């Protein structure tokens, strides 16, 4: 039932209470408390600041072009090669393997490994990549 | 008593 | 309705009896509705009657005449609601033209201690009842604590001033019986700074909306937290404001801490994220060479160095990718944190200029209860609140004092006769009084009952003005300590003209301090004359009574030149500073709700003492000494309408006593 804007707790009442001068005690730890957060915003915004300067011209050195390279059915003895060398570097990460090559989609690069898993003994190829 | 106040609202 | 609105201002509900009713017609009450109706109609047709002519008698023949039946079937019940409305004042009070003169031939007789408001209806009842009725009066003048300041056209209350709306208020009928000038008091007052500076409208406004929180949350504290004892003492109003405001601050500070303990977390993830990006950056700088170096081999070349380039561009544009997505990530992080920052919480509950402010507010509840708010009642204070009249708060142009010295007209009244000792016996009373002019002449009045007015001020004095032989007993002198009596003083400042704006009736100042203001912190024009009236409330009334008039005038001028500036302000042709702590037949203004007292002590002041028994094993005596006065009524203290209505009140109980009812 207080009034708007007012604000009255039993424990807050009990807290200024208690003692004689715990009302002046209570506002003074609040306002040692206000300048500890705010020099340690001070500290952290200073320490940001530093971050910021080292991220200064962000990775558009380091930026490659975009390949728009047009995905085809057909498997050369390249792309093959390329392939077995990217399941030996990544795992069964099908996505990376197809970024790799640069022209097989996902879907294509599923079957690559029941089809040849015979052939490029890829289940020897995938425990030496465990193995690492 | 509460009644002498000025401009009581 | 016009039944149902007598009742209304006779403080009566109209379609249900009260406890005094009950008393008198215990046949009715405990019997059959539609009795009762006919009971209740006959009473609120009777008092309809007498306030529509109050300025003649109303008899119980014309009552009969003007009753319709069936109300006017029993002539036995209209004759009994009529006497009880006549015997406790409800009709036939005040002044008004007796149709039947009062028979020459008088029963018993009253002394009645001081001729203000409370001795002065008293008296009057109790001559119209046929009693032999003298009033001992200190002063050379009657009225009391009602005292107007008159040299030629000024004219000036120093005293009450102020009727609190005529809506159920008894001196409504008083008014239409004497002339006095009623003038509505304009609720506009606006407040000036220590410089003399206007509060702007719209500061003005957040601080009284303010104070009237803060009063509203001590409300809370004491009723629903039940915040009332504190170290084994009566929590004071004060204390509960004071306790309030600390929430209020402890609150702003709780608040700005959550704000900027949220902008940390902020920093930190940015922080966190920030490292993050400055390793990625590392990492992509190291991958981009490796890739620059691999395709800087020519071809043609083997599968594997093919493989080396391709691997390399793959692993380069997918830690690109995660650089972007936390590049994103760190941009909104910048926003949120960048609009924390424009909407910061409040600085300060309240300015330096606010809780100035704020003090005037609390000056002006310090005058209305004439005490400082450290010796209030916080849980009873206010405990009156239920029964304040309706309508417009009024002023008396004539000055107040046309209301006793009408009320005095035809009254045996000793002035300049200072009661020094009430004694009270199984047989009767003797009251001594002394010529206040030499304190040598005694004088000895015997008589059946004595009705002491005395002010709460002189019953509290210690050592004792008046001594009560024998004493009075515990019970009653414990609520005399208890109970608070307050001080308020009033500077009258007469001109040769009117240097202030006309149509403000009230206007305040601001001190500088907490510990002033009370100190000339409002300012009165109510009167036809150029007459300006400064209050001095609080701590302030006590400690100003110490400083002379030309100091008081003083500060009063400065306040004045301040707000109309120096060439506006004349000298004051007549001042007048009341001093009523200092005043001997008052000691202080009026009764308060002092903290460790209630209402229940105001019922105490007004119960009668009775003497003990002449010789032992005799038959319980009638009760000798009786109480009226402001401190006496629980429900309208502090007030002339209070005060009169007390007086009507042991009228009736007195007549009851040695007339018979
Ligand atoms: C500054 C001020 C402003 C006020 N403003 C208002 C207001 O605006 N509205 C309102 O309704 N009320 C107001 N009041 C209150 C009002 O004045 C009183 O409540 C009322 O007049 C009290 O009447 P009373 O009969 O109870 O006491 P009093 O009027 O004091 O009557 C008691 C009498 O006893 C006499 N006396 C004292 N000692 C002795 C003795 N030893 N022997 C013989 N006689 C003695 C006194 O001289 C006095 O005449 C105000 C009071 C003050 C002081």
């Amino acid at each position: 039932k207080p009034p708007k804007g007012m604000f009255l707790s039993q424990e807050d009442v009990e807290a200024v209470s208690a003692n004689a001068t715990a009302a002046t005690t209570v506002l003074r730890q609040l306002d040692m408390e206000l300048v500890s957060v705010k020099r340690q915003i001070q500290n952290i915004k200073q320490t940001n600041s530093a971050l910021k300067e080292k991220l200064d011209g962000g990775i558009e050195p380091y930026r490659l072009p975009e390949v728009i390279q047009k995905c085809n059915a057909r498997w050369t003895t390249e792309e093959q090669l390329l392939a077995v060398q990217a399941i030996r570097k990544y795992g069964r990460d099908f996505q990376a393997i197809s970024d790799v090559i640069g022209n097989k989609s996902v879907v294509q690069v599923k079957n690559f490994f029941v089809n040849y898993r015979r052939r490029f003994n890829i289940d020897e190829v995938l425990q030496e990549w465990e193995a690492e | 008593p509460r009644s002498f106040l000025v401009r009581k609202r | 309705s016009g039944v149902e609105g007598a009742a209304f201002q006779s403080r009566l509900p109209h379609d249900r009896m009260t406890s005094q009713e009950a008393a008198c017609f215990p046949d009715i009450i405990s019997g059959p509705q539609q009795t009762q109706k006919v009971f209740l109609f006959i009473r609120n047709r009777t008092l309809q009657l007498w306030l529509d002519n109050p300025k003649i008698q109303l008899t119980f023949e014309a009552t009969l005449q003007q009753l319709e039946a069936p109300y006017n079937s029993d002539t036995v019940l209209v004759h009994r609601v009529h006497s009880y409305l006549e015997r406790h004042g409800l009709i036939n009070f005040g002044i008004y033209k007796r149709i039947k003169p009062l028979p020459t031939k008088k029963t018993g007789k009253v002394i009645i201690i001081g001729s203000g408001v409370s001795g002065l209806a008293a008296a009057r009842q109790l001559q119209s009842f046929g009693m032999d009725v003298t009033l001992l009066e200190a002063r050379d003048r009657v009225g009391g604590r009602v005292a107007t300041f008159r040299k030629g056209n000024y004219v000036a209350d120093l005293g009450a001033m102020v009727v609190t709306g005529l809506g159920g208020n008894p001196m409504a009928v008083v008014s239409k019986q004497v002339n006095m000038e009623l003038a509505k008091i304009k609720q506009k007052c606006p407040l000036y700074e220590a410089n003399g500076q206007a509060v702007p409208k719209e500061k003005d406004e957040m601080v009284e909306q303010e104070f009237n929180r803060l009063l509203e949350a001590t409300s809370y504290l004491s009723h629903q937290l039940d915040f009332n004892v504190l170290n084994n003492k009566p929590v004071s109003l004060g204390q509960a404001l004071e306790v309030v405001i600390q929430l209020q601050e402890k609150h702003v500070k709780d608040e700005q801490i959550e704000h900027w303990k949220k902008i940390v977390k902020t920093q930190e993830e940015l922080k966190e994220l920030l490292n993050k990006m400055v390793n990625l950056k590392e990492k992509i700088k190291e991958l981009h060479q490796q890739y620059k170096e691999a395709s800087e081999v020519k071809p043609p070349r083997d599968i594997t160095a093919e493989f080396l380039v391709k691997s390399k561009h793959r692993d380069l544009t997918a830690l690109c990718k995660e650089y972007d997505e936390l590049a994103e990530t760190q941009g909104k992080l910048e926003e949120k944190l960048q609009e924390l920052e424009a909407n910061p919480p409040s600085d300060v509950y309240l300015s330096s200029r606010d809780r100035q402010i704020l003090d005037w507010h609390f000056a002006n509840l310090e005058f209305a209860n004439a005490t400082p708010l450290s010796t209030l009642s916080l849980k009873h204070w206010d405990q009156d609140d239920d029964f304040e009249f309706t309508g417009s708060h009024l002023t008396v142009r004539n000055g107040y004092s046309c209301v006793p010295v009408a009320l005095a007209e035809g009254l045996d009244i000793k002035l300049n006769t200072a009661v020094r000792q009430v004694r009270y016996t199984a047989s009767g009373c003797e009251v001594i009084a002394v010529n206040t002019r030499s304190t040598s002449q005694t004088f000895i009045y015997k008589c059946d009952a004595v009705l002491c007015t005395l002010p709460l001020g002189v019953l509290k004095q210690q050592p004792p003005a008046v001594q009560f032989v024998p004493p009075l007993p515990e019970w009653k002198t414990s609520a005399v300590q208890r109970m608070g009596f307050g001080n308020l003083n009033k500077v009258v400042l007469c001109f040769d003209r009117v240097f202030w704006d006309p149509s403000v009736n009230l206007f305040g100042h601001v001190g500088s301090t907490t510990a002033s203001r009370g100190e000339l912190f409002l300012f009165w024009n109510l009167y036809k004359a150029p007459i300006l009236l400064a209050l001095v409330a609080g701590e302030a009334a006590g400690i100003m009574e110490n400083i002379s008039d030309d100091v008081i005038v003083g500060r009063c001028l400065a306040i004045l030149k301040g707000i109309f500036g120096s060439s506006a302000v004349p000298q004051p042709k007549e001042t007048v500073v009341s001093r009523w702590r200092a005043d001997p037949w008052a000691r202080g203004s009026y009764s308060y709700v002092a903290a460790g007292s209630s209402g229940n002590d105001y019922d105490l002041m007004a119960q009668p003492i009775t003497p003990g028994p002449s010789i032992p094993g005799a038959p319980q005596p009638i009760p000798r000494l009786f109480f009226a006065g402001e401190h006496t009524i629980r429900n309208y203290p502090a007030t002339v309408h209070g005060a009169l209505l007390s007086g009507l009140r042991e009228a009736g109980r007195i007549a009851d006593q040695f007339l018979g009812a």
